[PDB]
Formats: structure tokens, C-alpha cells, sequence
């Protein structure tokens, strides 16, 4: 709304989790730069009093900061003039059983803001709007039902008078949908499902008119056998982007359910799809399915980054996105035209390549998955070569700094029944480091990319996956947190590490920045968890446990322990 | 199955060698129970009704109450 | 043993929780001083992955640091060359029911070290010796039985080839005793009970020969009616001190049980007693009962500080101690002679004064407790004007910097039966700030004292109780953590605050210091809890809950939330 | 009762005005059960025996085992 716009246009404020409507996750604040970053020190810190993974990052509205925890999803409001005083706090009362249907740790990716309200959700499915100054609950509505395996983890997204919110639960057969609510009253405006009838999916009359070969009408059911689409997944629990001029919001729908591909023949549209939908009606102008008939859990929910750059010398309105499947996509955000589809790392082998003309992955049967067969050395693994991390874009050098994962896998599915409220995975995996790390053990990378060509500029390897993402600040710095507990700052020119601080626990969110009384501050959550930390968090030791993540990250607990809080830095 | 043989635009799925074109009746038949399949829709219907009541009550009373009935 | 002595004599090492055998909790490290403390910044941090109160402080042996958490009592070994790597760790498996019999949060006051081993206990009563380099368990024995309400929280104390360990549980009628174990094998050498026969209490033939009026033999039973001494409390869960030349160790025995004074007529010896015992035989050379027939839960377990100072011109081997009852005591540590017994604050009203000749408190009936009567405005409260905090002593100016509490109370007892494993308190309280705070709302003080006169030199007030204690370093600085989350440094000359840092959560331990590569570091645990934080930690709101502490500390949760970790600072 | 009137050295307790010299038989009689009072001693006896076994086995075997039988 107008109020959110006011904050977005306030220098040093941070009212949106992804850094702005285009989700470039960057900042013009340049007080901290390459020459003085070595002098950055901790300013203050704040514990949430909660353990488990602490994803996302705090919001800063005016002189107030809002911090959020993992389940039970607590909110803490602080006035920057005195970080020692909790102005107001909201501590939800939720059934412990809520945690039992959360696939990948009891994480929360953050708060949103609009119309003078902090927009927050709870894992148990509630969405609330609280007065930003007093914490008073203006409205509280139900969005997801944990009894059928549906929960809330992603950050809400505010645009105009609308709050976009999507449920999680594809691992439990939840049929995905982006739900839209009135920012002032919490009333349901509409919801656009990821599978089913065109009416339920909300497709515009000219859906994909610019690219009919992507598929248009009737595919939400025709690319499934029978009613399998009813428990077909496609949940969107990642991030959104919005272009005010086009009045289009963008996001990616998740993986189809179950993981057992043999149980769901068909392209399974419209799961794993990049969308361009009208904000007012939710009607899709265009939709591109990145991974037809998923066989690897490449949940297509990753960040959408909108930029305006010259493509072969021609200024073009773009949307860029690095999918779990290891492909960096750049499309024209107005019509959905496919411009770039390149592998973020040569290890990607599920596809020989993505054909720009047919618009689909040229699949390599050797790395497919199927019943009564154990696929081996498949890259990327289900954790993807990119997950929930929020990356940053430098508008000057026109570079995206991507936090990647370098993890591959073995995979064999198996038959299982669907029972609402119970998990519906159907596959056993083994995950391990990809083949290209310097010592073949590295599972993380910070890799800079030109989004118009998909070509890398440089790479910095990390022992563990770069799960949280990166933040770019005009001083020429790439900030990011590591699973082993460090907040780091790199020279955006070559990836050279210029500064670091050992936080209490690994970070799984992306850094944010803001200004207060003439000083630039960098904030990062800490508290390891999420999918990578399930072994440590839930005391698991079986290598195949945690959907196969336990074995891959068995060494993480030798570098970090759980935590929950925020650390702020400045000069 | 390389994804490049489409029966219709946007519908390029093919059964892999040795696997059926249709799983119903095959050894890979999921045999899903329609009652279970419809549970999400039923839940959403009831949930939407509860929210509608909350919205209506808040509008008429001027105060928002989650537990209204 | 000899190995411990080697570490004690190693500049920059910190092998003893209290700073050394005399427990002066100070350091000759002067790199950080009054002129440059303003430049101190966070060096690194480490989360324990546990919540609840984090008492004590880490140990530093050579280039290794050992960190400990609250229940389940985890141990983490880090080499200072790389704090990001956990060299070894020990994470105990204990029954969750253990927490149910712990009176005052599931806290742990620290590790000990001896014969190349880290000596650690667990709340469930186990005491272990782990190789300091590999973490291998050399021995593990049972010291306390939680089934009868006995648990372990205090830090073990190593002297020569002996490990001193005392069980907690007076609130559950546990009969206190100092248990002595062989440092190499864990074999029980002997145990000295706080009540009962002289044989069980272990009194030397010349016990109190220098002060027969203190009482001598047969009082362990004669000052009780019948067998009430069997469940008479007297647990020692505080700190110890040791004089190698005299081969005497010192400590204070706790409060008698139950809290209902009417249920246990008599002086209740030897609870609330300052002891001077031979280390090898455990036989008491002297014993001074500070609070005969306790009526306020003034558990006499506070820190014992050994110093050598001139008393009115004559050099004397001293022992100083600030009891829960609000009295600062200084005795001759060789023979037990009472030299000083002054109120640490004029608000103390349970006693008109302590008579130096009779050696007993001159009780004021107006502020006593008794059945069928509600005592009001009693100072100190059960939390005392001093609790488990470890204070520091500056050998140059000869000053003790005490972390005090300024809290008083209302109290009324009630009859109740004794059942092993069940609480045995028998009193309802209301606690609130003392009457002397600047705005009459302050509950904490850092007050400097001359131990030879008991007179104060200066006072710095704090909103909340100074629970953790203080550390004194040669640069002229008094370091301490606050319940609201700050680590602070004061000018030791006047108490002026020179530096502070907002840690993630309140601190309830005392700061420690060490040197690495010639650089001085200050370390402080963080994670609020203990008695003051029971309301926040256990979601209590009833003002009378938490033994009356909930009401008094109702505002704490508006300043801090739970946490668990360590923060290290340096220039 | 100001604590200054001692019947013997180190034994200065006095009943407060209006309270009994002895609580046995009074309205403040705790009526503690003898067996219940001895539970701590019984526990320590058993515990000491378990530790003795661990210590003895460690000395003869050369390896420390907490659960020996
Ligand atoms: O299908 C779904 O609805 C769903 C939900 C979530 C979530 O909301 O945490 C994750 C995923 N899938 C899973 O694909 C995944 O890789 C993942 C990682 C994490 C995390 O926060 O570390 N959550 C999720
Ligand atoms: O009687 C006992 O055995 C006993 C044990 C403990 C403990 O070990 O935590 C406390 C106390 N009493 C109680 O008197 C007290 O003031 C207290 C405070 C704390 C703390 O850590 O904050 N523990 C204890
Ligand atoms: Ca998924
Ligand atoms: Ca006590």
C-alpha cells in the first residue's frame, strides 16, 4: 500500500524481506566499503529464546526493528534507540503437533509490512496483521490446515492492498496455492492453485499467448492421470517479486507429490512453474514450467529477481531465477519469453541442457528416477544446487551473487499410500558433495553471474552449502552467513574474503542492512537448522535420515550447535 | 524419454521403457482412496466458512474476535 | 594436583572457576585498562544449543577452552587457534525427569580441571573425569540420587588428588554433604555431612578449639528435635576456597529444611556454617554458624575469598564471605576467629547486628518468620542480598567488588509432610525491591568493600540484581554481566561505567579472562535463568510463583529472552 | 528470642513467645515417618555399592565401564 511505498522510499529502511519489490536484495548504503570493512565490529545482539533454524532476517521500519523466531513464531519489536527494551512482543499459542507435519525443521522465513502493520504468520496456519507500534492484533485468519499436512513457513508478501501467502506441505501431498488476503481486514480475495482446472489455477484468457508451446489450457488436469492432481503438490513457500508498472507479481510453484515419479505419470502442470500473475485478480498472464514431471524434488520455489538490463545491447525487462534443478533462468518478465537457461555448475546432469526453442529440459535417462531402480550420482540432489537462499544483485556491475549448494545424490522410490495428515514422500536418498569442489568435499559456493548470458564471473568455495543467500551493498561488498557460523563480507570484484565474524551458530537466512542515526548497520540471524541442520537439530545419525540430508551434513555438528538470535554489526 | 516428444503443446511426458502409459490396473497403481483425496478441499471449505464469520463479525461489531460463534 | 598447579602458574590460563585456589576471581592481565577499554569489541561467540540459565564461565587450559551448558550439561572443547572447530564434545543422556527436582532452573556452574582431565558433573548426579585432549571418559560415578530430590549444579573443586562435589536439594529435604573423590579413579574418599552425629559431620578432635563458644561436639543432633536432622538440608552448592599451606579447604553449608522454621526447632547445626576442613581427611578444624535456626532461606553457600591483609595494622590470613543474610563476614582462616560481621546494606533488618563476642546474630523478632504469622518487609529476602555470584578482589587497593541483590520480602510458612522425591519447602512469599534504591525500584548493586572493616567504598546501582558476580583485572577494571543482557566494565576506583556490550541474553555467571598469543580476552556466558529468570524461563505469571521471585522480576522478560552461549571480547 | 540466651555453648535456640519448646504432640507436630526419613541413607548405601563395583572392575580389567554386572 501507500504506507509500504513510503517505507520503501525511506533511505536506510528495510520493510521487505527481499530488499524491495524487485527482490534484488541490495542496498545503496555505502558507508561500509572495501577499504574499511575490516574495521566492522559487533554493535549489539538479541536472542529470541528459541532454538531450531532461524531463517529470514529482521525488518526495520522508521526507528523500529522487528525480529522473528522459529516455531512457535515469536515476534519482538525493538526501538533502535534502545535495543535492550522489547517494546512489544507476540508469542503465539500453538499445538506442539504442528511440528510433526513440517518437513524441513520448524523454520520461519520472516515478517512483512503494510498499512502500518507487521504482517506475520504462524506455522499452524494463522496469518495476522499487528499494529506496528503497539502489537495489537487487527485481524487473525486461517490459511492452512496442519491436520492435512499444511503449514506456513514462507514470508508473507505485501503489494498494494494485498497480502500473498502460500502454504507448505508438498511432502505431505498438499495441493499448492497462492492465497490472497485483504491487507486491512484479512478477508480472502482469491487463491490460485498450482494444479487442477484452469478456473482453479486462475489462468488469464491470453495465458502464454507469447509462448503457446509452453502449454496453455486444460493442462492442470490433462498432464495427470485421474485425480492425482488433488494431492499433487506445487506449494509455493519461497519468495515473490512484484512489478508495479505491469501490476504483475512473480513466484515459483513447488514440486509435485509424491516424490515417487512412477505414481504420477504426466508433466504434472502446473507444479515447478515460474509465474507472472496480475496482482488484482491473480490471473496468470504467463507461466513457464521449468521441470516437467519432476523426478528429483527440485521444488521450483526459489527467489525471483527482477532487473532491467541490456541483452545483446537491448534494454529488456527481466526476471532471473536459479532453480533447485541447477539451471539459471532469465525470462522477459512482461511476456515470459525464455532468454537464458544455463547450468550454474557443469555437474548438473539430470538434463543435457535446456532447449531454448522447445522450452523444455533435454532429459538424460541415465540420471532419471523411477520405480525398481536406484539412480546414482544424480546432480543436483533434492536439496538442489540452490535452495531457499535470497541472493543479491549489484546494479552497477550487473552481477548476481548466488549462494549455491554443490550436493548430488542416489535415489530410489517406493510405493506408499496417501493419508491426509501423513507424509507422502516415497523415496530413499543418499546425498553427498558434488564432483567439482577443490577437494571434492565442498558443498557450498558463492558464484557471481551475468544474468543476461548465465555465465559465471568468479567462485568462492565453502565447506558447507551457502544456504542463506547473499546481500549486496553499494560499498562493493557481498555479505553472507555460513552454516558453520560465520558472517562474511567479500570483495564483489573477485570474491576475496575481506571480513568475517564468528557468530554463535550457523546462519540460514540472508543478511539485511539499514541506517540509524547516520550509521549503516548489517544484521544477520543466527541459529542453524532448516534442511541442512536436521541431523544436528533432531539428534539424527542415520545417513539416510532427514530425506538423506543427515549423511551429507554429518560434519556440521563438529562446527556449530543450535542457537536463535540476531547479531548486528557496524563501523 | 528426453522430454522432446510432445503429444500436444505443453504435454511432453512419455512413459519410460518398461513402464506403463497408464498406471491404473498396473503394478504401479496407487489405488488412491477418493475420500482421502478430497480431504483438503473439505477442510478448505470449512476453514473459509470460519474466516468469513470472523470477517463479518469484526465488520458488524467493530472489534476482531478469532473465536466467534 | 601437580598438573593443575602448572596451569595455575601459567600466565593467561584459567583452570579454576573462581580464579585460583584463594578464589579471589581476579587477574594480573593488564592489556585492557581504563584508558583503552572503550575500544574493546566482540572477538567471537559460541552457542551451546541449549536454553535456560547458563551459569559459570569457561575454562582455559593452555590453548584450549572448555565451554559448558545448562542441563543436559554439554561440554565443548575448542582450540583457541580456531574457535569454529569443536575438537571434542560430550553431550550426556539424562532422564528429562531430572529437571523436575531442580529448585532453581536447570543450571550448571561450571567445569573443573585436574591431572590432565576436565572434571564435569551432570544434573542427574553423575561426576566424570574426561581426558582434556580427547574427551575420553576415564571414570564416571554416582554422587547424588534425583529420586530423593538430590541433584548436581555447583562446579566441582579440585585440590591435590581430590575432587570436592556437593549435592543440591535442600528444598527437597536433602541432607547436605561435601563428597570427596579420588581425582584419578573417582573412588569415594569420604563425605562430610552438614547435620547428624559428629562422626558423620567429620569434626577434628580440636574442632573450634579457638572459639568454643561457637559450639563444638554433639550439636549436629542436639540442636534438632528427634531425627529432623535426617532431612535437615545444609547442602553446599556454592563455591570453595583452598589454602595449600594450611591444607584447609573452605565452603559454606546451606539452609536447613524445611523453610517452615516451626517444623524444626533448634539452632539446626551445622547448616548455614562457614567451614575450615582438612583436605585429606575432611575433618573440620573450625566451623562458624552464621545463621542459627534459619527462618528466611539464607542458604549459606556463598563464595569464600581468601586474602592476606593487615587488620588495623596486623597482617592476618583471612577468609571473607558475603552471606545471603546480608552480612559481610571476615574471619581468620587459620582458626575461625570472627573479625568482621557488617551489613552490606543498612536495609538488613532480620538482625539488629551480629555480636562479635557472642558470635551470633542479635535477632529482631519483628522480622522473624513463624507459623500462623505473615512476616512483612523482611530484608534480605530469601534470594538474599547476595546469591551464587562470584565476586572479585583487587590485591592492590585491597577491595572486594560485590554483586549484590536489593530485594526484601513478605513470608508465611505452612505445614507439609516430607516424602522423598517431593518438594519440602512449606512457605509462601512475596518479593520486591529493597528500600534504598535511587528510585526505590532498583534491585541490584555493585558495591566495593574493604574486607578488614566491612565498610563500602562506592556503589553502582542496577535495575536488576547483580546475580553473576564480578571479575577484576589489573588494568583497573571491574567486569560483570547483568540480568538484562549487558557485559559491563567499571573503573574500579569509583565504579564509573566505562564500557558495555549488549549480549544476546542476560548473564548469570561471572566473567573470566585469559590470554592467547599475547592478547587479553574477556569471556562471559549469556542465557538468562537461575532463580531470577524462572518466570521467563518457565512461563510463570503468578507473582507468588517461583518461590515469590516471579513477581519481583516480572519486568525482566521485557528486557531479555532466553539464550545459551559464550561471547568473547578483546581489543 | 534474640539468639543471645544460650542453654549451652553453640545451642542458643529458644521457642518464640506463644510457641512450644517441643513440637512433638503439639499442633505443629510434623509427624515424620521413620522409614521415609531413612530413604536418603538407604539410597546412598545402594549407590555406594554400585560405585564400588565400577571402581573394582575398572581396577581389575583396566577399562572403566559404568554399567557392569
Ligand atoms: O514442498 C514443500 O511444501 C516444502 C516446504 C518447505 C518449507 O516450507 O520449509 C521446504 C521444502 N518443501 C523442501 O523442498 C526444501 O528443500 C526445504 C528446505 C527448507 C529449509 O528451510 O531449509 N524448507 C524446505
Ligand atoms: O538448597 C539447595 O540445595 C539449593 C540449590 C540451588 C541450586 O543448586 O541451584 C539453589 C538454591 N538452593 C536456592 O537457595 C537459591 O537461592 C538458588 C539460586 C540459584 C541460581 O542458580 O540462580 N540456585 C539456587
Ligand atoms: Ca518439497
Ligand atoms: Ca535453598
Amino acid at each position: 500500500d501507500a504506507d509500504l511505498d513510503k517505507q520503501v522510499n525511506t533511505a536506510g529502511a528495510w520493510p521487505i524481506a527481499t530488499g524491495g519489490y524487485y527482490s534484488q536484495h541490495n542496498s545503496p548504503l555505502a558507508q561500509i566499503n572495501k577499504s574499511n570493512v575490516k574495521n566492522v565490529k559487533a554493535a549489539w545482539s538479541f536472542s529470541t529464546g528459541v532454538l531450531n533454524g532461524h531463517e529470514g532476517a529482521p525488518l526495520v521500519i522508521g526507528d523500529m526493528m522487528y525480529v522473528h523466531s522459529a516455531f512457535p513464531n515469536n515476534t519482538y519489536a525493538l526501538n533502535l534507540n534502545d535495543p535492550g527494551k522489547i517494546v512489544w512482543q507476540h508469542k503465539p499459542k500453538q499445538d506442539a503437533s504442528t511440528k510433526a507435519v513440517m518437513c524441513c525443521d520448524v523454520v520461519d522465513r520472516g515478517l512483512a509490512y503494510g498499512a502500518g502493520q507487521i504482517v506475520k504468520k504462524q506455522a499452524n496456519g494463522h496469518l495476522l496483521a499487528l499494529d506496528a507500534k503497539t502489537g495489537k492484533i487487527n485481524w487473525e485468519v486461517e490459511v492452512c490446515d496442519p491436520k492435512v499436512g499444511s503449514t506456513l513457513t514462507q514470508a508473507p508478501f505485501v503489494a498494494k492492498d494485498t497480502v500473498l501467502m502460500g502454504c507448505s506441505g508438498a511432502e505431505l501431498g498438499v495441493r499448492g496455492a497462492v492465497n490472497a488476503f485483504d491487507l486491512k481486514t484479512g478477508e480472502l480475495k482469491w487463491r490460485a492453485f498450482a494444479t487442477g482446472s484452469d478456473d482453479s489455477v486462475r489462468l488469464a484468457k491470453d495465458f502464454n499467448s507469447a509462448n503457446p508451446h509452453y502449454g496453455q489450457f486444460g493442462l492442470g488436469t490433462k498432464t495427470w492421470e485421474g485425480d492425482a492432481w488433488k494431492i499433487g503438490g506445487g506449494t509455493n513457500w519461497g519468495w515473490y517479486a512484484y512489478d508495479p508498472k505491469l501490476n504483475l507479481f512473480y513466484y515459483g510453484s513447488g514440486n509435485p507429490a509424491p516424490w515417487n515419479e512412477t505414481m504420477r505419470p504426466g508433466d504434472n502442470k502446473w507444479t515447478m512453474t515460474i509465474w507472472g500473475r496480475d496482482l488484482d485478480t491473480g490471473m496468470a498472464k504467463w507461466g513457464y514450467q521449468k521441470t516437467p514431471h519432476d523426478e528429483w524434488d527440485f521444488a521450483g520455489v526459489n527467489q525471483m529477481v527482477l532487473t532491467d538490463q541490456p541483452v545483446n545491447g537491448k534494454m529488456t525487462p527481466l526476471l532471473s531465477h536459479i532453480d533447485r534443478n541447477g539451471i539459471l533462468y532469465t525470462l522477459n518478465r512482461e511476456n515470459g519469453n525464455l532468454i537464458v537457461a544455463e547450468k550454474v555448475d557443469p555437474a548438473v546432469n539430470v538434463f543435457k541442457k535446456v532447449d531454448l526453442k522447445t522450452g523444455t529440459p533435454v532429459r538424460d535417462p541415465e540420471f532419471a528416477t523411477r520405480m525398481d531402480h536406484k539412480g546414482t550420482n544424480i546432480c543436483p540432489s533434492a536439496m538442489g544446487f540452490h535452495n531457499q537462499g535470497v541472493d543479491s544483485y549489484d546494479p552497477e556491475s550487473r552481477t548476481l551473487y548466488a549462494g549455491l549448494n554443490h550436493i548430488c545424490m542416489d535415489w530410489e522410490p517406493f510405493m506408499l499410500p496417501y493419508r491426509a495428515g501423513q507424509f507422502f514422500v516415497g523415496a530413499t536418498l543418499a546425498m553427498y558433495p558434488g564432483p567439482n569442489g577443490p577437494t571434492k568435499k565442498e558443498m557450498g559456493q558463492i558464484r557471481a553471474f551475468d544474468l543476461t548470458t548465465g555465465k559465471a564471473k568468479w567462485t568462492k568455495w565453502e565447506k558447507f552449502a551457502a544456504w542463506g543467500g547473499t546481500l549486496y551493498t553499494k560499498g562493493g561488498l557481498v555479505w553472507y552467513a555460513t552454516l558453520d557460523g560465520y558472517l562474511k563480507a567479500l570483495d564483489n570484484k573477485d570474491g576475496k574474503e575481506l571480513w568475517n565474524f564468528k557468530m554463535p551458530s550457523g546462519g540460514i537466512g540472508s543478511p539485511m542492512t539499514y541506517s540509524f542515526k547516520g550509521k549503516q548497520y548489517i544484521g544477520s540471524m543466527y541459529g542453524v537448522g532448516g534442511w541442512p541442520g536436521v541431523g544436528l537439530v533432531f539428534d539424527l545419525t542415520d545417513p539416510s535420515a532427514g530425506l538423506g540430508a543427515v549423511g551429507a551434513f554429518r560434519e556440521l555438528q563438529n562446527h556449530t550447535q543450535m542457537g536463535g538470535g540476531l547479531m548486528v554489526f557496524s563501523l | 524419454y528426453d522430454g522432446q516428444n510432445c503429444k500436444e503443446p505443453g504435454n511432453c511426458w512419455e512413459n519410460k521403457p518398461g513402464y506403463p502409459e497408464k498406471i491404473a490396473g498396473s503394478k504401479y497403481d496407487p489405488k488412491h482412496d477418493p475420500v482421502e483425496l478430497n480431504k483438503q478441499e473439505e477442510s478448505i471449505k470449512a476453514m473459509d466458512a470460519r474466516n468469513a464469520k470472523r470477517i463479518a463479525n469484526a465488520k458488524s461489531s467493530g472489534n476482531f474476535v478469532f473465536d466467534v460463534k
